[PDB]
DNA sequence: GAATTCGAGCTCGCAACAATGAGCACAT
DNA sequence: ACACTGCGAGCTCGAATTC
């Protein structure tokens, strides 16, 4: 049973997959949701390790051959429209979302300086103690 | 003893029971009251046969109606004779305790190489030999001339059997096979017939797996005998690998060419039907055209019935009775043995397994053989990648089925690969009076260098010095028997030929002995009767083997046998054939399980069940090493289980060389003092 | 590298001296020390000079405590020893050890321990 | 009252993961 | 249509003392 153009089927694209109510017919890629990656996900959205295997219900996943790699593991995908349902639910609205990403990418900037504050920290704290003993 | 369990009143052998096993008997009855399955995993062989034997035979006697007849399926013969010793000794437990007889009896079941009276059959060595030589006096035209009782030959038994053995049922008294063919000898009837006639009316019955799970087998045994029984399969760590050697079949050009052999010798009896030789001279001639190719390796199991219909115009329809007719055919043709048309039964139960069963199956044609670039070697494989299509009928059927192990490793695999919903899924871990193992996971080498078995690192002798200082400085500190099971054979000689020409393996023969298991059963039975002779004696020995070997799976190392068991490496399959390539496609798609996680579940039950072959026992003590980096992993010690898991610290996680040493110097000593 | 210094200690009859910071002031796992020279700690911690001798306690063993003397540190040392002589223990006095300069100590000459005065008054 | 020194544990971003071998029990 | 586990940052404490 789809739930959106009603019609009774055996399986599909998708309710195999993430559990979306839908029949195959739709499948509208770029007019209803695609497939995103676990990693893009966690670095898009801003979801942690445990929003999507632990937040109630657990949303799960697809695996597929890593495409540069052919050898060596996996890549998972998640749903689009599982996503943003669920980075909706675990920060907020849709705006909160974007407004702890503004403090996340100058916390990125902030440590590329300090970082180049701290070693001129360190390396004059050498060359001051020498001229500092007597 | 009289032990109450949640309701009922289990008769115990004996007089003290562990605290483990009491909650062992429990959660089996939390399968048998819900009806439904269950996946138990408990560390030790006996104990667990003798209280999962304690519950379901009293169980049966309060509740008669639910539960009528126990089915206990065990790996091989000398543990089918095991679980029946341990049955008399609850039986004659209930003989002494209530002062009664029974209506009880328990049989146990095996070929006809194991139950056999005949004289002239009893000595053939190959079990597909004495199959055909029974046949020779069995079938049902030698016994058509028989009816005029003539001096024309037969079987005395089996003549004397079915005139007298149908009225009389055994009465009593569990049988072993010996006692089977006592019985059959002072009586005069066949072993055989009477184990198989009287496995429809009994109470325990104890077979191995291949009368139940294999599909070409199961339907002539186990018919009709219980609607309403309890599956026991015991020691069930590849069950995987059962299901699916059941229904693969492998064809070549050896067993093409001897099927030419067999068209042969049918052309010259039918002149002495017509369409059915044309019918296989046909599928023949197709195989061979597939076999002809020099390419790349290619797969397709619904595609190769499609081609099938273009060259020769054979349908699927047809082909579905091919193996029928083919019985049927050697039934009529009234030959003498059916064992020299075992490459065109081979050929027909190919022909009925494309036909029907193409869901989840393959067929990988590899002209290339392997690790050589040109040699003219083909063969196809018709490989199963689902392991539950072999237990559809045996999770339907009967009305319980209890998957038990020692080393089930994660438990919600066995329920994802086998398409089945337990009811229970629990581990239990085993209670002990001292630590009677002392796991380690000797990790990087005494210079820091990491002793990893991959595959870029396996020719460097900084690993292969790193595992000959090992295998000597554990020489000199445990006594009496070292077990180091290798990851392959042409490992085992470039390590072992490596170990020579350096220093190392002079070293090692000035403490121990060693004794290398080799392919042949000749040379390893030699090699294994001086290995336990050496224990025995002063010197000590070492028996250096390869994990995914005959000793492995077989020989139980007994205290004193194997006080250290070192495996020298991750024992991986191998990661890149055709095969293993697919299955993993199918694994991928089908039941989401990724593709490092099913050759880490492989490795660490192979791994887990080599090293606990070393404890049997109440006072069994013994040394346990992982010698590979990999094993210190978070996706590889979380697998091995919870009883051998729960004593490896954080402090033996990746210990070196000569740190490992004073772990094992220490354990030794320490479990060498009394109570 | 504090799990393997720490397991270095115990099971190898080589390794036989270890240098804490500040660490060992709890129940930690420290594998039975037979001796315990504890060097210039916290100010008047007489918890701390009970949670140092719990590593001794786990003649049969015994534990020293060094004392530069005419400092501030000897006011120090019998603050720390207030706790432990309420419940029975006597600390003894080693004004002289028992033939320290026979042997090859460091810091011999006057050359050698200039070096280590500009070394230490160059923090600041 | 407000720092310091050096320890602690809790979060959490960050960078990059891997997987190589060899054979007998069971139905007409 | 990329990406597991260790491992150092901040953050906020405690113990005892200087400032
Ligand atoms: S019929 Fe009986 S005696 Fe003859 S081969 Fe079979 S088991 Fe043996
Ligand atoms: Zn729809």
């Amino acid at each position: 049973i789809c739930e959106e153009c009603g019609k009774e089927f055996m399986d599909s694209y998708l309710m195999n997959h993430f559990d979306l109510p839908t029949c195959d017919n739709c499948r509208d890629a770029d007019d209803k949701h695609k497939l995103i990656t676990k990693t893009e996900a966690k670095q898009e959205y801003l979801l942690k390790d445990c929003d999507l295997e632990k937040r109630e219900p657990p949303l799960k996943f697809i695996v597929k051959k890593n495409p540069h790699h052919s050898q060596w593991g996996d890549m998972k995908l998640y749903l689009k429209l599982q996503i943003v349902k669920r980075s909706l639910e675990v920060w907020g609205s849709q705006e909160a979302l974007e407004e702890a990403k503004e403090v996340r990418q100058e916390n990125r900037e902030k440590m590329k300086q300090k970082k180049f504050d701290k070693k001129v920290k360190e390396l004059r704290r050498a060359v001051r103690s020498s001229v500092w003993k007597r | 003893m009289k032990l109450n369990v949640d309701g009922l009143l289990v008769y115990f052998p004996y007089d003290y029971i562990y605290p483990e096993q009491f909650s062992y008997m429990r959660e089996l009855k939390r399968t048998l009251d819900a009806k439904g399955h269950g996946v138990l995993e408990m560390p030790s062989g006996t104990g667990k046969t003798v209280s999962l034997l304690a519950l379901i035979m009293a169980y049966q006697r309060a509740y008669p109606l639910e539960v009528t007849k126990l089915i206990y399926c065990s790996r091989t013969v000398p543990e089918i004779e095991k679980v029946i010793e341990e049955l008399r000794k609850l039986l004659n437990f209930y003989e002494k305790q209530e002062g009664e007889k029974l209506p009880f009896l328990g049989l146990a079941l095996s070929s006809r190489k194991n139950l056999c009276i005949h004289p002239e059959v009893t000595p053939l060595r190959f079990g597909k030999d004495v199959d055909g030589k029974c046949h020779s006096l069995t079938a049902s035209y030698v016994r058509a001339q028989y009816q005029h009782d003539t001096s024309l030959p037969h079987c005395r038994f089996y003549e004397e059997f079915d005139a007298h053995g149908r009225e009389v049922p055994l009465p009593a008294g569990i049988y072993n096979l010996d006692d089977l063919k006592a019985l059959g000898r002072r009586q005069g009837w066949c072993p055989y017939f009477l184990a198989r006639y009287s496995i429809l009316h009994a109470n325990v019955v104890v077979y191995s797996y291949h009368y139940l799970l294999d599909p070409k087998i199961a339907d002539l045994v186990s018919k009709e005998l219980a609607r309403k029984a309890v599956v026991v399969f015991d020691e069930a760590h590849n069950i995987d690998n059962v299901c699916i050697d059941s229904m693969s079949v492998n064809l070549t050009r050896r067993t093409l060419d001897r099927c030419q052999g067999n068209l042969e010798t049918l052309q010259k009896t039918v002149l002495r039907a017509e369409h059915f030789l044309g019918f296989l001279r046909r599928l023949l001639e197709y195989v061979k055209w597939r076999l002809r190719v020099q390419h790349v390796v290619q797969e397709s199991p619904p595609a190769f019935l499609s081609g099938l219909a273009q060259r020769v115009c054979i349908q699927r329809k047809p082909l579905r009775f091919c193996a029928e007719r083919l019985r049927s055919l050697l039934h009529t043709l009234e030959i003498t043995d059916l064992a020299d048309f075992s490459p065109l039964t081979l050929l027909a139960n190919f022909a009925t397994l494309v036909s029907t069963y193409a869901k989840g199956f393959t067929i990988i044609i590899e002209p290339f053989d392997d690790r050589t670039p040109t040699i003219a070697n083909p063969i196809l494989h018709f490989s199963c990648m689902d392991a539950s299509l072999a237990i559809k009928p045996v999770f339907e059927r009967f009305q319980s089925v209890i998957i038990t192990s020692g080393t089930l490793s994660p438990l919600d695999i066995y329920p994802k690969i086998l398409d089945f919903h337990p009811v229970t899924m629990a581990t239990f871990t085993m209670t002990l009076a001292r630590v009677c193992l002392c796991p380690m996971i000797i990790g990087r080498g005494n210079d820091q260098v990491a002793i990893s078995s991959k595959f870029e690192t396996r020719e460097d002798i900084a690993v292969i010095r790193n595992y000959g200082n090992l295998l000597l400085e554990m020489s000199a500190v445990v006594p009496d028997g070292i077990v180091a099971f290798f990851t392959s054979y042409q490992y085992m000689e470039s390590t072992v030929a490596s170990w020579y020409e350096q220093g190392i393996l002079e070293n090692i023969q000035r403490n121990k002995l060693l004794f290398i298991e080799t392919q042949d059963g000749a040379e390893t039975s030699v090699a294994l009767e001086k290995y336990q002779e050496a224990c025995e004696n002063g010197r000590g020995a070492i028996l250096l083997s390869v994990a995914r070997g005959k000793v492995s799976e077989g020989i139980d190392f007994v205290h004193h046998y194997g006080r250290a068991v070192i495996m020298f490496g991750v024992p991986y399959v191998y990661t890149q054939s055709r095969i293993l390539k697919a299955r993993l496609e199918y694994l991928r798609d089908q039941f989401q399980i990724r593709e490092n996680d099913f050759l880490t579940f492989d490795a660490m039950r192979h791994a887990a069940q080599c090293v606990g072959r070393a404890i049997r026992g109440k006072t069994d003590y013994g040394l346990m090493v992982f010698a590979d980096k990999r094993f210190a992993r978070g996706d590889k010690r979380g697998k091995l289980p919870r009883w051998i898991q729960e004593h490896l610290t954080d402090a033996n996680l990746n210990l070196t060389v000569d740190e490992g040493v004073q772990v094992a110097k220490y354990f030794l000593r320490q479990m060498a003092q009394p109570f | 590298e504090r799990m393997q210094i720490l397991q270095n200690f115990k099971h190898n009859p080589k390794i036989n001296t270890i240098f804490i910071s500040k660490v060992g002031d709890t129940s930690f796992d420290l594998p039975e020390a037979n001796v315990l020279i504890q060097i210039s700690s916290h100010g008047g911690s007489r918890r701390q000079e009970a949670q140092r001798l719990g590593r001794v306690l786990r003649y049969n063993a015994f534990f020293y405590s060094l004392v530069s003397q005419d400092t501030q540190e000897m006011a120090y040392s019998t603050k720390r020893q207030r706790f432990l002589v309420d419940q029975g223990y006597s600390f003894k006095v080693i004004t002289k050890l028992a033939g320290m300069e026979e042997e090859d100590l460091a810091f011999s000459t006057k050359e050698e321990q200039q070096q280590l005065l500009q070394k230490v008054l160059a923090a600041t």
